[PDB]
DNA sequence: CATCCGTGAGTC
């Protein structure tokens, strides 16, 4: 609500990522965003 | 810088013996010296029980009344006998013995060319009422080879597969004396060490480990 | 340059998906080829009019699938999407 | 010795002295 | 498995079962090592899948209370005097006090030490405090620990991880043709081996009267006979051969409680799980890549990691709807080179050899009286043969099984022998296999250090001392440091020590590492038993003094030095190897995880009921699973021809399997898969649910699915 | 390869034999040759080694984590019962020789051994999809091998010597063939550093400018080196036209190397030279004396020194607790900073007491295996362990296991070792459910068109500006930036244009960019390429396999899913914070974000936070 | 639906579903595999799937 | 089934295939068959060298492009048969610009060079450069510091007598019969512009076959080909 | 933000 679709999703890859660094984990960032784009593909109805 | 045909002496004992061999190439002894070691212990031609037969035993896995051992151990037992035979054809021998009394590779009957080198060797302990009518087949090979191999022939069913140990070999080893003093002086004593099963001679297995080497070193000598 | 290729490696596969778009499209490539070379050695025997025979020497019981990447190796067959 | 209870074959032990009660 | 595998079993304490805990039930608390355990419940024994910290053993001085508790013993102090009264502590009991633990020095008379001690209390808290406080002691350092536990030399030098491996590990051991006791011991193995009940031991005192390899007679001192028969070649509940033989000789004074005759793993009356191998600690060719293992030829040849294993086949004669089925030696079109080791009833031959495939006991049974096919009428008429009504259903070979058959027992409702309601001759074939060791198969140490044997070199290949003396196993190195388990080091350490013999050297007094080894120990023989008990035993030092004193060979040579290590010859290459290898002797067990019973495949076979895809499991000929998990590994792949191969044609496609099949031996081309049963089976399964499911075409049209709606 | 036994293939392979017996007529039907097989007729074992040729076979080895679990290889017939694998897929499957089970799966249709050859073939995966990493690379006693014979010793015999008095230079050699007969002689040590003149060897890139200019270097041309004979070896197999090497062979090093021939020489060669690595490294890691013995494995001579300096500092701490000066919860959390401190001290003490000659220190500091704090608590102490809650005890274990555990000390150990085994057992469940989850929610996920054409990515931060000067690299560049494709063109401070629109970044591209001075770079991104049905395949790059442009029909979503659950079973905010994000829950934390930019107001509380915020555009 | 049910909660799945009359066209990797239809994706997408592949004009019988 | 013995060929090496070997023997043959080659073939080669204007090393030769050091490793590689045991004496000398090979090489009776067209020396103009040598026969490699004694500008140099250069070996298994436990031993052989490769072989086969010969004398008892 | 009912939980 604040920052934006594409901020937020910015914010998770990291986040995540973030985690997978700790235990001296590799990931590239571009796994990361496939699922991220699926958590997304969906709008809310306000108004009909 | 120097040229001088090499020899073979020897240094003895009855089992075994030490092969001096001198003079030889710098680093060449513990590669050479191996050479006839892995010969020995793999395909020197000797002699040892293929199957056997007991007198009421259908099977290996069975015990006969009286006697303290079962045929599993029996057969463990003879695995250990030390047989020399002529005959490059299978021998049948023979045991018996009742009553009390211990049983040992003395009272086996070896037939023509057939020897037992070791007869105090213990194979079972009759007991009272104890009777045990044996019956043993020996055979020229070399190397290993297993008991399984015997049953497919069409082995009638009385008959019970032995493991075969035909090589006559113990234990060899060797040690080398390179000289490594700087001049033309620098050169490689070997000094092989063969123990035998008193089956055939330390020397005699090291001359039947030079006949199979020599046939398979010619064909490096025949032209293209 | 490099060593000869033994076994399944060969035809080396990097040569292979240079006559291609991308992997999973030689493979129905070779497949289909495949396909075409076991129907005409059984429809040879007792049916006219077979698919195009080995356009390379058949090797000593080689597979309708070696046969068939070899000639893709060698360019000899045609390619459709 | 270890176990000389039984009848068992001699097990020397490298031990402090275990005499409390036997397993 | 083995004696103690049987043993443990009996002393196992499982929160499971009705009136306790399911397994989904258990948290992170039930299972984990409690304080109270101590001396009570061992906390290194417990498996290692997911019945982890819910199955444990019971602690071997603890006992049961009658009200169901768990108690230990524990030595009585008076006022920092030792004493010898004992008495068991439940556990509550034990938190009201204070404890000193077992190792703590003690006067001659009694007495400690040292004022403050080591002290175990209440909540699993240590403190040191003064000895007019210490209310009770450890009975031994070795308290705490199962029967399992304590057969593990230098347990102290090794991780929990691996020494709960190891613990595991020795149930799964595989009794041998003859075996071999542990060079190096702990002192568990005689108690463990009597206890085991597997080992005849002698009631009453007296004399060997008469000895047979079947059985064993004392006579009494007060004149009574009484005879212990042998089991001989018995089937184990495992597939492994309790086999018993007689120690004593004819005549031999024996007396109550000696093992007159043990079994299997045990020699003189001490528990033998393996072999005493020449181990050699160094990579070889990358035979032994990850925890692989190297092996000399000789322990084929020689049988010294062979066994014995006995199969039970069972068959069955019932009565029918067409009549009844017999057993005979007449089947239906089997020649008679195929009925050859058969006898006249039908049965095996005792003695006789079976392989896979062959007969075990021919029976058949009345067929269903339908008209035979018109394309086999047909052929009946040419060659003037006429069909038998008798189905051939006799008892094959299972694949893999092979051996002698070393017994029929047969029972007949015709002889009386009570059967159950409807059968006739109920025939039981013992098939015996000689196993000798090969590739694939799981040898183990007693540290937790298992490994597949990779391979087995002929004996000349073998890393070998200098006197020509070839290994039996060559462990890597690497697998070492890792694991956190170098009591694996220490038993091949003390292990050579215990082959050569030493001798520690007196001139000039008792040396000082030496001081604290008891008398018996300054002088061993060639080939001598030691007990290394747990908590205590071998140090560090002891150890490597033993290693100097290290007694020659029969050419007065030395083979080892004082770091534990030897020079070897590379068998194949002739060149000493240009370091010094750590050489010695470890025991090593031979687990009961074979290639023989593992290796399992299929073409086709049978197939479900209701699925109509393969059956599973080795016994059913069934094949493997294609799950979820490795179907994603197809589809990320991308080949989508492969795993639709997978999951119609090779699975549950009815029509598909039987046509691929034909396309296969006609040498054609494999033809195009149907619709899966499975589905077909789900659709009439959501039918049955109120759920009108219909299959569109791409107009709009329900379509059929090999079947019709009618009303 | 792989070693399918004989006894497994006949079965496999049973309706393929019966169709080439009943050919070559040892049996008249279908139905004898039925019984041909059964019976294992000594005719069947030479039909079956012309069955199975080159017709793949599938190994796998359950559970399959990511689609490198299933692996395609040419069967290869062996006595015995066991199937055998090749060292490298070792690091695939996660297979190791501890009695691990595989799978095997027969292709039948025409298309299905096409897909094994082709896309499942081992020689053809060699990097993770995940990383782009080699996994089919040098492990275990590979790496050792290879360390040894590359690594460069002092005082070692055959060594080079410069000419002093009356006599002349030592340690020069004509060719590699020279040498080789100087350490047969026994005169060359393989580790000792000396001059050759080579002439089937690429000198460095930055010698070969030196001897010929660019000239192009060619398989005759000579040129003198200062490295070892072991070191000559070792290029033999990268082999000719790759740039010698002159370090020794740590790991990290080998697994550079392997890279760096899997971008630019083709697979058949990078899957032929890993080959000659395996077998090079076992040879000399049977030769390099890597061994343990309980004399190697040393205790360290400052034990009871340095251990009753803090024993010292912890009766301090003990006492001032005595005297309740001390909370309870900052007594432990300070004799948990002074036992952690000192078994740092033992671990300083056992490096350098520890020579390199040590296998247990040269096993670990060449990167073959096992970590240094296992060495510690082998050689030196285990120091803590963990409380069932999670905190760290307040009671150290003083004792090494060289040394031998005390009762007291071996009962709390194996309480931890238990819960992490439960908790090893737990994490696992943890992960493949996530694994599975993910699975699910991209599958409609797939590489459909060739482009999206759409400008949109997004800013990728690939270097930190430095105060002091110069500049930083990032941390975060190689899992954000290398395998993009560039979605704007990267311009300098001039009008010059570094990196195309519709170019994959490549490791040169990155230091074109990164000396250019340009910290940031737009990429394109499969959040931003807008299709219908999936992705594009440009935006997404290079798959991280094939090193090359992803193919147009992969399927992305399930080969995600993998690479992010396979390795979820080593975390400790740990997995839970991992499954919290992609699950979208309200975490635990919440920590606030301003609604609005502006000036902060801290008017903080002792009993409570409290934070206002200034729009910094009027706002309120 | 398919790739629903058989994902989690499948009795919810199938009675929502029941209701909505929800059709499936069957295009997608769960809803294929369960059909026994060639996956959406690798050689399983029409682009590779339909291929012809003819010897060139240039080769020739000998 | 007795073995036999081929070949795949280049002009200076080859390899040689040996098959079928009985189980265990591939290895057994094998690093005793190759330390025959590379020390046991007799040849010729250079013990030490004389340089007129050389009094120390370090300095190059005056009207010489190449350094002290690179010109020893040049001379080393050169191929020599001399006829006679006792160490002959050959002399090379060439003034002015232009290039020295193995051509220019003044060789005794009896002694021959077989790569004329060896590079050794680059001379510019007014180079004078004249260099006497040491030539010996023997077997194998020997260091230099054992031919610091063969006093005016005498340098010791690495002896390779031998004729053979490098050799390689690897032990396959074939599968004869049933049994897949037959060894096969591949053989990697190059050796200098003297001898044949297929000729070095025989000589070396030959050679092996005199010391098996005094064990075989004791008895001649047993074995099958 | 906290309860109550229903539904998940590695593979062979
Ligand atoms: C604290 C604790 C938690 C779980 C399980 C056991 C323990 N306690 C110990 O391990 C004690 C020994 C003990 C057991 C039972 C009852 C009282 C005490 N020993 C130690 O904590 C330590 C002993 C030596 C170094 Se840390
Ligand atoms: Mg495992
Ligand atoms: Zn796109």
């Amino acid at each position: 609500r604040v920052q934006g679709p594409r901020e937020v999703q910015i914010h998770l890859v990291r986040e995540v990522q973030e985690v997978y660094r700790a235990q001296g984990v590799s990931i590239h960032d571009k796994h990361i965003e496939v699922i991220v784009r699926q958590m997304l593909r969906r709008v809310t109805i306000i108004d009909s | 810088i120097s040229q001088r045909p090499t020899l073979s002496e020897d240094v003895l004992t009855d089992n075994r013996s030490q092969f001096v061999i001198e003079p030889l190439e710098p680093g060449f002894g513990y590669t050479l010296g191996n050479s006839l070691r892995r010969t020995l212990l793999s395909s020197i031609p000797g002699a040892a029980v293929t199957s056997i037969r007991i007198d009421g035993v259908l099977h290996e896995f069975t015990t006969v009344p009286g006697v303290k051992e079962d045929v599993t151990e029996i057969i463990l037992n003879l695995k250990s006998l030390v047989v020399s035979s002529e005959e490059d054809e299978p021998v049948t021998m023979y045991l018996r013995k009742q009553g009390p009394g211990e049983v040992t590779a003395g009272d086996i009957v070896p037939p023509a060319g057939v020897t037992v080198h070791n007869p105090g060797m213990h194979i079972a302990t009759l007991n009272d009422k104890g009777k045990l009518e044996v019956e043993l087949v020996v055979e020229r090979g070399r190397g290993y080879v297993p008991a399984v191999q015997n049953r497919a022939s069409g082995a009638e069913i009385g008959r019970i597969p032995v493991d075969s140990i035909y090589s006559p070999v113990l234990k060899v080893t060797y040690k080398v004396d390179a000289t490594r003093v700087e001049q033309r002086t620098d050169f490689d004593k070997l000094i092989l060490d063969v123990e035998t099963k008193n089956s055939i001679s330390p020397r005699d297995a090291l001359a039947s480990a030079g006949k199979t080497l020599v046939e398979l070193f010619g064909l490096a000598r025949e032209l293209n | 340059g490099y060593d000869t290729p033994l076994g399944i490696t060969n035809p080396p596969i990097d040569e292979l998906l240079d006559r291609v778009s991308s992997k999973y499209a030689l493979v129905i490539y070779a497949a289909k080829r495949a396909r075409q070379i076991n129907d005409y050695y059984n429809q040879l025997g007792e049916g006219i009019l077979e698919y195009v025979g080995p356009l390379v020497e058949p090797g000593l019981q080689e597979k309708p699938l070696s046969i068939a990447l070899r000639e893709i190796h060698a360019d000899l067959l045609e390619h459709t999407e | 010795s270890n176990n000389s209870v039984p009848g068992a074959p001699n097990r020397v032990s490298f031990a402090k002295l275990r005499e409390p009660l036997e397993v | 498995n083995n004696p103690l595998s049987g043993l443990t079993h009996k002393r196992r304490l499982s929160a499971l079962g009705p009136g306790g805990l399911s397994r989904e039930r258990a948290g992170l608390e039930v299972r984990d090592v409690h304080p109270s355990h101590y001396g009570r419940m061992c906390p290194i024994e417990t498996p290692e899948g997911p019945n982890i910290g819910l199955i444990g053993s019971l602690s071997v001085y603890a006992r049961v209370n009658p009200f169901g508790f768990i108690e230990t013993p524990y030595r009585k102090v008076v006022d920092g005097v030792v004493s010898d009264e004992i008495v068991y502590l439940t556990a509550d009991e034990e938190d009201r006090h204070v404890v000193a633990q077992a190792n703590s020095p003690i006067d001659a008379d009694g007495r400690f030490v040292e004022p403050r001690v080591l002290v175990r209390r209440k909540a699993g808290e240590v403190e040191y405090v003064p000895s007019s406080e210490v209310d009770y002691m450890d009975v031994s350092p070795r308290q705490m620990v199962s029967v399992a536990t304590a057969m593990i030399p230098f347990l102290e030098h090794d991780d929990a991880n691996r020494a709960l491996m190891g613990a595991n590990m020795q149930r799964q051991a595989v009794p041998l043709v003859r075996s071999e006791a542990p060079l190096v011991g702990t002192g568990m193995e005689l108690r463990a081996a009597i206890d085991a009940g597997d080992v005849v031991v002698a009631e009453e005192s007296g004399v060997i009267e008469e000895v047979s390899a079947d059985y064993i007679t004392v006579m009494h001192d007060n004149g009574t006979r009484r005879t212990y028969r042998m089991r001989k070649f018995a089937r184990s509940n495992h597939g492994t051969c309790a086999n018993q033989c007689p120690i004593v000789d004819a005549g031999d004074r024996v007396e109550a409680g000696q093992v007159i005759a043990d079994g299997p793993c045990t020699d003189d009356g001490e528990m033998a799980l393996g072999k005493n191998l020449l181990v050699a600690i160094m990579p070889w060719e990358g035979h032994n890549y990850e925890d692989a293992i190297i092996l000399s030829n000789r322990l084929v040849e020689e049988d010294v990691l062979t066994s014995i294993h006995i199969e039970e086949h069972e068959i069955d004669a019932r009565d029918t709807k067409l009549g009844a089925e017999e057993i005979t030696r007449d089947i239906p079109n089997i020649s008679d080179e195929v009925l050859a080791d058969l006898d006249e009833r039908g049965i095996v031959r005792i003695g006789a050899e079976v392989r896979d495939g062959d007969i075990l006991v021919g029976k058949v049974t009345p067929k269903g009286e339908t008209e035979l096919t018109p394309e086999e009428r047909l052929l009946r008429a040419i060659f003037g043969e006429k069909a038998r009504e008798v189905r051939d259903t006799s008892l094959k070979v299972p694949h893999g099984e092979s051996g002698k058959v070393i017994g029929i027992r047969v029972f007949s409702r015709e002889d009386e022998d009570e059967l159950p309601a409807g059968v006739n001759e109920l025939v039981r074939v013992y098939v015996a296999q000689k196993r000798k060791i090969s590739d694939g198969d799981k040898l183990a140490g007693r540290h937790g250090n298992k490994g597949v044997i990779g391979k087995i070199l002929p004996v000349e290949d073998m890393p070998f001392l200098a006197d020509g003396t070839p290994v039996d196993i060559i462990l890597n190195t690497h697998g070492v440091p890792r694991r956190m388990n170098i009591g694996q080091i220490l038993e091949t350490h003390l292990g050579w020590c215990a082959h050569s013999g030493w001798k520690v050297d007196a001139a000039k007094g008792v040396p000082d590492w030496a001081a604290r080894l008891p008398d018996e120990l300054l002088e061993a023989q060639p080939n001598a038993i030691v007990s290394t008990p747990v908590f205590d035993g071998a140090q560090e030092a002891e150890l490597q003094g033993l290693l100097s004193c290290t007694l020659p060979n029969r050419d007065g040579d030395v083979l080892v030095d004082a770091d534990g290590k030897a020079m070897l010859f590379d068998g194949r290459s002739g060149e000493p190897f240009p370091y010094p290898v750590t050489v010695g002797y470890m025991y090593i067990m031979k687990l009961h995880h074979l290639v023989d019973d593992k290796i399992h495949a299929r073409s086709t076979g049978p197939y479900s009921m209701i699925t109509q895809q393969p059956l599973g499991g080795k016994a059913q000929f069934g094949g493997q699973r294609f799950g979820e998990m490795e179907c994603w590994a197809m589809q990320a792949y991308g080949a989508a021809y492969t795993l639709q191969e997978l999951l119609t044609i090779k699975s549950d496609d009815t029509v598909g399997r039987v046509k691929v099949y034909e396309a296969i031996v006609k040498g054609e081309n494999i033809p195009e898969p149907g619709i899966p049963e499975s589905f077909k089976v789900l659709l009439k399964e959501l039918q049955s649910l109120c759920l009108n499911v219909e299959v569109l075409s791409s107009d709009g049209a329900a379509i059929e699915l090999r079947e019709g709606e009618d009303e | 390869q792989c070693g399918l036994p004989k006894l497994m293939a006949l079965e496999l392979f049973k309706p393929f034999v019966m169709k080439r017996l009943v050919d070559l007529n040892h049996a008249q039907n279908i139905k004898s040759a039925k019984r041909m097989v059964e019976r294992q007729r000594p005719q069947v074992w030479d039909v079956l080694e012309e069955v199975i040729a080159e017709h793949p076979v599938l190994l796998n080895r359950a559970p399959t984590l990511h689609r490198l679990g299933i692996q395609a290889f040419e069967p290869m017939l062996v006595e015995g019962k066991a199937i055998q694998l090749h060292p490298l897929v070792c690091e695939a499957f996660n297979a190791d020789f501890d009695g691990d089970q595989m799978a095997v799966h027969l292709p039948l249709s025409a298309e299905a051994q096409a897909e094994a050859r082709i896309l499942m073939l081992s020689s053809n995966n060699i990097l993770s999809p995940a990383s782009g990493r080699p996994l089919a690379m040098p492990r275990l006693d590979m790496v050792t091998g290879l360390y040894y014979l590359t690594t460069e010793v002092p005082g070692d015999t055959g060594e080079y010597q410069p000419a002093s008095g009356d006599h002349p230079e030592t340690g020069v050699y004509s060719s590699p063939a020279e040498a080789i007969m100087a350490a047969d002689r026994g005169v060359l040590s393989v580790r000792a550093k000396i001059k050759v003149r080579l002439t089937q060897l690429r000198p460095p890139v930055e010698i070969e400018a030196e001897l010929f200019g660019h000239s192009g270097w060619q398989p005759g041309d000579a040129w003198m080196a200062e490295t070892t004979l072991g070191r000559v070896m070792f290029n033999e197999l990268l082999p000719l036209g790759y740039p010698f090497v002159n370090k020794q062979m740590h790991k990290k090093v080998q697994a550079a190397i392997i890279n760096d021939l899997a971008e630019r020489y083709p697979m058949i060669v990078v899957a032929q030279t890993v080959d000659k690595l395996k077998d090079a490294g076992f040879y000399w890691a049977t030769r390099s004396g890597v061994t343990v013995s309980m004399a190697d494995v040393l205790v360290p001579p400052r034990k009871k020194e340095i251990l009753d300096h803090y024993e010292e500092r912890a009766d301090k701490v003990e006492k001032q607790f005595q005297r309740g000066a001390l909370n309870h919860d900052e007594r432990n959390e300070a004799l948990v900073e002074i036992w952690k401190e000192a078994t740092d001290e033992v671990g300083q003490a056992l490096r350098e007491h520890y020579p390199d000659d040590n296998p247990i220190i040269t096993i670990v500091d060449s990167g073959a295996t096992g970590n240094f704090t296992q060495t510690r608590t082998l050689a030196g102490m285990k120091g803590l362990v963990t409380n069932p809650k999670g905190e760290f005890i307040p009671r150290p274990v003083k004792s090494s296991f060289r040394e031998g555990l005390t009762v007291l000390e071996y009962f709390i150990n194996t309480h931890g070792a238990r819960k992490g085994l439960a908790d090893t057992a737990l994490r696992t469940a943890d992960s493949g459910y996530l694994t599975r989850r993910l699975v699910d929610v991209s599958q409609d996920v797939i590489v459909r068109e060739h482009d999206c054409q759409t400008e949109r990515g997004i800013v990728v931060e690939l270097a930190e500006r430095a105060p002091d000067g110069t500049l930083i690299r990032d941390p975060y560049i190689e899992t954000s930036a290398y395998a993009r494709t560039l979605g704007t063109d990267a311009v300098d401070e001039a009008g010059n244009v570094i990196v195309e629109r519709g170019q994959d970044l490549g490791d040169p591209e990155i230091d074109a960019l990164l000396a250019a001075g340009i910290t940031q770079v737009k990429v394109r991104s499969v959040l931003t390429c807008a299709t219908s049905t999936g992705v594009c395949a440009t935006c997404y790059g290079r798959s991280m396999a094939t090193g090359k442009l992803v193919d147009i029909g992969e399927a992305v979503g399930i080969v995600a899913a993998q690479s992010i659950g396979e390795p979820g079973t080593q975390l400790t905010g740990g997995l839970p914070r991992v499954q919290e994000l992609f699950e979208a829950r309200v975490p635990r934390g919440k920590a606030p974000i301003a609604d609005v930019t502006g000036r902060v107001r801290l008017e903080d509380g002792e009993r409570f936070y409290k934070i206002t915020i200034v729009p910094d555009d009027g706002g309120e | 639906w398919l790739s629903a049910a058989s994902f989690q909660e499948t009795t919810r799945v199938l009675t929502d579903a029941a209701i909505n009359c929800r059709s499936d066209k069957l295009n997608g990797l769960k809803e294929n595999v369960i059909i026994g239809k060639l996956i959406p994706a690798g050689t399983g997408i029409n682009r590779y799937r339909n291929i012809a592949v003819q010897p060139t004009e240039e080769a020739r019988a000998a």
